RNA sequence: AAAAUGAAGACAUUUUAACGAGUAAGGAAACGAAAUGGCGUAAGGACAACAAAAGUAGUAAAGAUUUAAAGUAAUUUAGAU
RNA sequence: AUAAACAUACUUUGAAUCGGCCAAGUCUGGUAAGCAGGACUGGCGAUGCGGGAUGAACCGAACGUCGAGAUAAAGUGCCAAA
RNA sequence: CGAGAAUAGAAACUCUUGAAGAAGUAAAUUAUCUACCCGUCUUGAAACACGGACCAAGGAGUCUAACAUGGAUGCGAAUGA
């Protein structure tokens, strides 16, 4: 009925398709990156806790 | 082929204090006192025939067995449904005798029309 | 309770205007009402003969007939559940003319005025004016920038009691 | 309950078009946020909402809600016998959670709903400035207190039970 | 449940021929098919003035055809009602059309050269109605409507049903 | 024979790609503009709305006789019954005469959306015929220029210039039962009740309600 | 209520929509698209096996006691004694 | 501005009724009354249902026969659904 | 990537019980919920207001005369006779 009612829904919904994949590759994309600060801040204690204990 | 005949209410619509009373017969009279528990519907006691209870209009007088009841009194009645015999269910009257019964039977199994008085005033 | 005189309930209702007694103007019976025009009743206590109904007082009427010493006036009265039409005959110095059209009557000089343009620049040919908008209702007013440099603010917020003794 | 900052301004001929009333009202919604910033006006400007305009109407998030500070609270309530001013020292992480437990303790003991109540202002104080006898004994640093007389907690409603097997003793905790 | 401002009745406007006129019952079967069809406002006309009672279906006497007829010569008069004869007044040639001819409106009329046609042979002749001068007689000529009201009244009195001691 | 059909849903297309222009266009100029008068250290006064949904709250039994004919006018003649209120001087006072029967705010566009295409409804001969298709709206609206669906949300959300003709077509949507208030619904919503204005926060209660 | 169809189908037709509480009181009979629909008692004029023996009844009437079915209901029909 | 085609205007004939009672961000006589008498409006009368344990009027809400769901007044220790 | 459009594509199933009584209905008893005495005067009665012990038969807007409004009918300056 939504096609039969608004024939726009098509086109639409078409891009609803493409913009969902488009956030979820924003969200990897970021994901990496801001793993890769987290795995650089972890090892930067683990040598400044042994730069106090000691 | 048979539509499932629904009914609203299964039950007997008896008259306002008909079960204390014997002068008060158990035939359905809508009460106008002004003081009636019935009629001005109190709870508990609220149950008066209104037309919502009317069953449906496809199989309403319907019989059980699917078909419409069609009284007959001689064999000449049942040609007036021999042509539909799968609507109209011969019942023979219950004045005629046990002589003219069987003219009847035997003609509804020529004619093939279901009779509900197969089984009356047999010997 | 109260009474069935004609005039009734009139300590009030019939007093004159603070400062006020004595003649009425000159303008009162000089006024021209022609048939057709919107009056105002208004009981005038100080000149008794012919003085309307005071249920009257204050309504306004159509005048329907214009008579050498009175003005005749035509107003609606409620009865049970019905609307009746009243046909009075008023001297001119119990009545005062309704400005009830003044609103009105200044529309139809706009509308007037800009119509007579219509039929002189058709005639020459050039785009005829458009017609006076509508009145509408107070409508939602828009979106507009606020200035931040003529601007001040002063806070707000609830004020410590103070005694009043 | 949350904070909210409103502006609003005057159009007509009593009032400047340039004058801007703002304010930070508490408020459960931001529509109770402006009848009370509209009631304000009025009261106290002859500025009614029909010659008016709001501008801006914004929350104001706390900006470090995890420091405990002592807020005080200056604010009047209506009684039976007149109308009083009173000043309540709270300990909270947010303002806008102060002043929900100044509404639950007015209305508790001072039974006064809290549709009479008006905020004046609410500030933050030092250590020292807690006149409150219970609220004083407890913004030392070197406060400690048993909790006694404690009640098993469990880990959610799911392992409650009606009746129970065994003896049920409570905690030193 | 819901606040209307007044519940749904009956609509006090009639739709079949009344009585059990079993030639009434045909030209409102005829014209309500013909109205339904056509979608012309003449059958929608004559269709709604074949189901007035017999107050409302006032009779037209020949010498109101016969003025109303004066500058249209080829025309057929359609009247929905009796048509009697004016015995003061000649009757001129035209053509009639109503639901019943009295006995010497009918020999008048066919005398000086007219035609009397019943509302059958209009339908086959002119269906949609192309050359008819629809013609109803007038109703305020009741006796009955003198009476009404309230005689005692002062603008429009009433007649006063007569009976004892009148006066 | 059914070619008209096919070139009709390209006029649809066309109409709903320059209604939501109008839509896009209009919401981007509002946030532009919040933008600029945030750096130039300007103030900005948003604009008032012109779109107003009143929903009934109270019964039928125990009207006030002026208050029931003002919801007579208001199309709010049964209990849970929303209607699409035009915004001036007028309608505004009307609306708070009544204000105990009725409770009423703001809808966005997601809201107008869903109350057309759930509970939308149209008088054609006088019978309240459900929306159903495109054909229907196009048959009863066609010479207000509203000949879709989209046509018809558009122009109720805007307010366009044939707005009493689209909005007295539309029937009053017959709404579900939702909480109305924290405390009950003999307070103002200000004292967290259930009537008078909700502002924005109207669309929270129609969302459990279409 | 509005459309559609309409010489006889049938269930007082088909489609869509709105509606349905109520004491006093009103809505007589007929009216094909019916200007409300029906049940019951008694009596009178007709109709009741249409190929010249033409409704039922000594092969058991009316009535009475029950059992089942139809109808929302007034009530009807049928089985057995 | 908003609503209005089963809209609007009615005409004829006629039945019942004119013992009323209650509520109040109202009034008068009275010390006062479940007293007497009023103005605007809603109800009981003519009215059932869910709630106030029971209640002609209070709160919700007005009813063809039902099934499923969110609700209103109001509640969630047991009787008692939460 | 792809709306319109042009061209090609795909849906007929399974198990259990029932003339050893399936489904439905009815009667009696139990179980949870629900249920004050009918008629009438009355603002208000279940009322500590009046009639009513039970059953059967009978039992109360009818007839004539005069006027009027309306629905159906005949004729119509005539109608009735």
């Amino acid at each position: 009925a939504m096609v039969k009612l608004n024939p726009y829904a098509k086109i639409a919904s078409h891009k609803l398709a493409q913009v969902a994949k488009a956030q979820a590759a924003h969200k990897a994309q970021y994901a990496a990156k801001m793993e890769k600060i987290l795995a650089a801040k972890k090892e930067a204690l683990n040598q400044s806790v042994a730069k106090r204990f000691g | 082929i048979k539509p499932k005949i629904v009914k609203k209410y299964t039950g007997h619509f008896k008259r306002f204090d008909s079960n204390r009373f014997l002068r008060v017969k158990a035939s359905w009279r809508v009460p106008r006192g002004i003081d009636n528990r019935l009629r001005r519907k109190f709870k508990g006691t609220n149950l008066l025939p209104k037309i919502g209870y009317g069953s449906a209009k496809a199989t309403r007088n319907m019989l059980p067995c699917g078909l419409y009841k069609f009284p007959v009194r001689n064999t000449t009645d049942l040609e007036m449904i021999m042509m539909q015999n799968r609507k109209y269910a011969a019942e023979i009257s219950h004045a005629v005798s046990a002589k003219k019964r069987q003219e009847i039977i035997q003609r509804a199994k020529i004619l093939n029309i279901r009779v509900l008085n197969a089984d009356a005033r047999i010997k | 309770p109260l009474s069935n005189g004609r005039n009734r309930r009139t300590r009030k209702l019939f007093k004159r205007p603070f400062r006020g007694h004595g003649l009425s103007n000159t303008s009162t019976i000089l006024h021209t009402y022609k048939v057709g025009d919107y009056v105002t009743i208004l009981c005038n206590s100080s000149i008794q003969h012919g003085l309307p109904y005071k249920a009257f007082h204050g309504k306004t009427g159509r005048v329907w007939n214009v008579n050498p010493h009175a003005i005749g006036v035509m107003v609606n009265k409620k009865v049970n559940n019905r609307i009746v039409v009243k046909r009075l005959h008023i001297s001119p110095e119990h009545i005062k003319p309704s400005g009830c059209q003044k609103d009105f009557l200044e529309r139809k000089a706009a509308v007037a005025a800009i119509r007579k343009q219509n039929i002189q620049l058709k005639k020459e040919g050039k785009p005829l004016l458009p017609l006076p908008a509508k009145r509408l209702p107070k409508q939602p007013r828009p979106a507009e920038l606020i200035k931040g440099a003529d601007i001040k603010f002063t806070t707000v917020a609830p004020l410590k009691f103070e005694e009043l003794y | 309950m949350k904070e909210y900052y409103i502006t609003a301004r005057c159009t007509d001929k009593a009032h400047n078009p340039n004058e801007i009333f703002r304010s930070r009202v508490f408020a459960p919604n931001y529509v109770v946020a402006k009848s009370k910033f509209w009631m304000m006006l009025k009261k106290q400007h002859k500025v009614k909402k029909i010659n008016a305009e709001l501008l801006q109407c914004q929350p104001i998030f706390e900006k470090n809600p995890t420091v405990v500070k002592n807020y005080q609270i200056f604010l009047r309530y209506v009684s039976a016998g007149g109308i009083h001013n009173i000043t309540k020292q709270y300990r909270d992480v947010t303002r806008v959670g102060a002043v929900r437990q100044m509404y639950n303790d007015l209305a508790s003991q001072y039974r006064t709903r809290q549709d009479k109540i008006q905020l004046i202002s609410i500030t933050t104080v030092g250590d020292k400035a807690v006149k409150n006898p219970v609220l004083h004994q407890f913004v030392g640093h070197h406060v400690k207190f048993p909790m006694v007389h404690c009640k098993p907690v469990i880990a959610s409603k799911r392992f409650n039970l009606p009746i129970k097997a065994g003896k049920l003793t409570t905690k030193l905790c | 449940a819901i606040d209307l401002d007044r519940h749904h009745v009956r609509k006090h406007v009639s739709k079949t021929a009344r009585g059990n006129n079993a030639y009434m019952k045909l030209l409102v079967r005829l014209y309500g098919f013909l109205a339904r069809r056509t979608q012309s406002k003449f059958a929608k006309t004559i269709l709604h003035r074949l189901c007035l009672s017999r107050v409302n279906r006032p009779i037209v006497s020949t010498s109101k055809l016969a003025c109303l007829m004066k500058k249209h010569p080829e025309e057929t008069a359609v009247c929905v009602n009796t048509v009697t004869y004016d015995s003061r007044y000649p009757v001129p040639k035209m053509n009639v059309c109503a639901l019943k001819f009295t006995k010497t409106a009918e020999a008048a009329i066919t005398k000086a050269g007219g035609k009397c046609l019943r509302f059958d042979e209009l339908a086959l002749k002119a269906p949609t109605g192309r050359k008819t001068v629809l013609i109803r007689g007038k109703r305020n000529v009741r006796e009955a409507l003198k009476h009404f009201g309230k005689v005692c009244a002062k603008k429009n009195p009433a007649k006063q049903y007569k009976g004892k001691q009148t006066k | 024979c059914k070619a008209r059909c096919q070139a009709f849903r390209k006029e649809v297309i066309l109409r709903t790609i320059k209604n939501h222009k109008d839509i896009e266009a209009a919401k981007k100029a509002v946030y532009t503009a919040k933008k600029n008068a945030e750096i130039n250290g300007d103030l900005y006064a948003e604009a008032d709305p012109k779109l107003i949904v009143a929903i009934r709250i109270r019964g039928i039994n125990g009207v006030s006789p002026k208050i029931k004919k003002i919801l007579k006018l208001l199309r709010l003649r049964q209990i849970n019954n929303a209607v699409f209120i035009k915004a001036n001087a007028s309608t505004i006072k009307m609306l708070r005469l009544v204000d105990p029967y009725v409770t009423y705010g703001y809808p966005t566009l997601e809201t107008v959306q869903k109350l057309i295409y759930k509970r939308g409804a149209l008088k054609i001969n006088g019978n309240r015929m459900p929306i159903t298709s495109n054909c229907m709206i196009k048959k009863a609206l066609g010479d207000k220029d509203v000949v879709c669906v989209d046509d018809l949300v558009h122009e109720i959300y805007t307010v366009g210039k044939h707005f009493k003709e689209v909005n007295n077509k539309l029937a009053p949507f017959k709404l579900n039962g939702a909480k109305i208030a924290e405390k009950n619904k003999k307070i103002h919503f200000i004292l967290g009740g259930g009537f008078g204005n909700r502002e924005l926060l109207i669309n929270k209660l129609l969302a459990n309600m279409i």
